[PDB]
């Protein structure tokens, strides 16, 4: 069955046809292990970067594009402008939300300049089967996903996440990408950099400029890592 | 000439000027990401030095990608005077419909590259998600043929590193496991012989 053919004849995208051990321990072992959340409401143009500490085990970076609002918007000169690798650990990860534009090219050249090498290209896929619109000027093709890179510096899951397109306006990205980040296990500092409030989770800090509260302390923040738990990949049992 | 076309050769010694322009270059390049693969492969600057700019004035590139040939193919594609304005990707599934380094892979990219101004192309009649059956491994779903059909119907194509799986009208498939030449149009079997007296 051609499926790109069925597109033309029906409007159904191709992903709308996709069909769908018990790795549920490591899970309780996250959650057991997560930090209590903590947030921060911050303008991150006009915000220092370096008065965030420690630095980060992993960055989650989702930052508002213009694309998101088809119907502030930072440019990816503005996103290349920020001073990632202050913050970032020596061994350190980071996922990057790239929509489906030049941000599928420029990310990755952010990705460099702070030091990364991308290992991984992350697909959210929109399925439209709820509602079977606008093209960008330089589009070629309907574009139904957005892209989420990952980059690691220094020495179980699949690259998809399939869910329904949300409704226009609606800008959140699925919350599998954090179950994504969190079943790697790659330290207990994570950092969502333009999160909302309705992004705070435990076992993360969140920083952006439409949260509505702060709790951050950076000494109270660092007092969950100060030993013996300086090292924990986050998918382990606590020390007494 | 609509009917299918293809050169068995080396496509870094073939003189690609003979053939004309096309309003659609397809290539699944052998990349060296290492790995000391099982078939043999193009070395970064060879893929550099591909003559692609010769190909086309006005449309579109079509490049498969995997790997590091994620920023290298960018590069490629950048360095042939294209800009990537479009990025399939391929959902790989079963026969029914299951999808098949630190997370597993269930797709392949292929950059979509434009060069100078194309003009009547049916943009935007499929999407950027591609969902088929896994056939053989390394190779690429025949659903890919109808989109670019589609999107540029009855103009002349091009393909580098074909394989015989690959022929299809309005195409010419270049590539190194093919059964020998056989070309049709006769403006390109004219530009051959004048060429290529003796064959290559
Ligand atoms: C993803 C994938 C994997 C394997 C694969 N094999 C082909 C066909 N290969 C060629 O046509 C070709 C033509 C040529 O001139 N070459 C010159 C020097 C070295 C190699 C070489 N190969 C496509 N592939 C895609």
């Amino acid at each position: 069955n051609d499926y790109c053919q069925h597109f033309v004849d029906t409007g159904h995208r191709p992903q709308n046809f996709i069909r769908d051990e018990l790795i549920r321990l490591k899970d309780e072992l996250i959650a057991k292990s997560n930090t209590p959340p903590m947030y921060l409401q911050a303008d991150i143009e006009a915000f220092d970067i370096r008065e965030l500490t420690p630095k980060f085990d992993v960055i989650l970076l989702e930052p508002p594009l213009e694309e998101y609002y088809r119907e502030k918007c930072w440019t990816w000169d503005d996103i290349m402008k920020l001073e990632i690798d202050e913050i970032a650990a020596p061994r350190s990860f980071i996922f990057l939300w790239c929509g489906s534009g030049e941000g599928l090219d420029l990310g990755r050249v952010c990705l460099r300049k702070w030091g990364y090498r991308r290992c991984e290209d992350i697909c959210w896929i929109k399925t439209n089967k709820n509602n079977p619109k606008t093209l960008d000027p330089k589009a070629v093709f309907q574009r139904t996903k957005e892209h989420c890179l990952m980059g690691i510096k220094g020495t179980v899951d699949i690259d998809l996440i399939i869910t329904e397109e949300p409704e226009i306006g609606n800008i959140e990205k699925p919350v599998e990408i954090f179950h994504i980040i969190e079943h790697f296990c790659l330290g207990r500092r994570r950092l969502h950099l333009f999160g909302r409030d309705s992004t705070i989770r435990p076992g993360w800090l969140t920083v952006g400029p439409t949260l509505t509260n702060s709790n951050y302390n950076a000494e109270t923040y660092a007092s969950y890592f100060s030993a013996p738990n300086s090292y924990l990949t986050g998918c382990t049992e606590e020390i007494e | 000439l609509f009917p299918p076309q293809w050169i068995c050769c080396d496509i870094r010694y073939l003189d690609v000027s003979i053939l004309g322009k096309f309003a659609v270059v397809m290539a699944d390049p052998p990349w060296d990401i290492h790995m000391e693969l099982p078939y043999g492969t193009l070395t970064d600057d060879e893929m550099r030095r591909l003559n692609i700019p010769v190909l086309q004035d006005d449309g579109f590139l079509f490049l498969w990608v995997t790997g590091r040939a994620m920023e290298l193919g960018r590069e490629c594609l950048n360095l042939w005077g294209y800009e990537r304005v479009d990025e399939i990707i391929w959902v790989k599934t079963n026969q029914l419909q299951r999808i098949i380094h630190w997370l597993n892979h269930g797709k392949e990219h292929c950059l979509v590259g434009v060069k100078g101004n194309p003009q009547g192309f049916n943009q935007g009649l499929d999407c950027d998600v591609i969902v088929a059956e896994v056939r053989s491994t390394s190779h690429k779903p025949d659903e890919i043929y109808g989109m670019i059909e589609r999107l540029s119907p009855g103009t002349r194509k091009i393909e580098l590193f074909g394989r015989p799986h690959n022929v299809q009208p309005n195409w010419i498939t270049l590539g190194n496991q093919l059964d020998g030449i056989h070309l049709l149009d006769p403006d390109v079997v004219a530009r051959f012989k004048q060429r290529y007296p003796d064959g290559i």
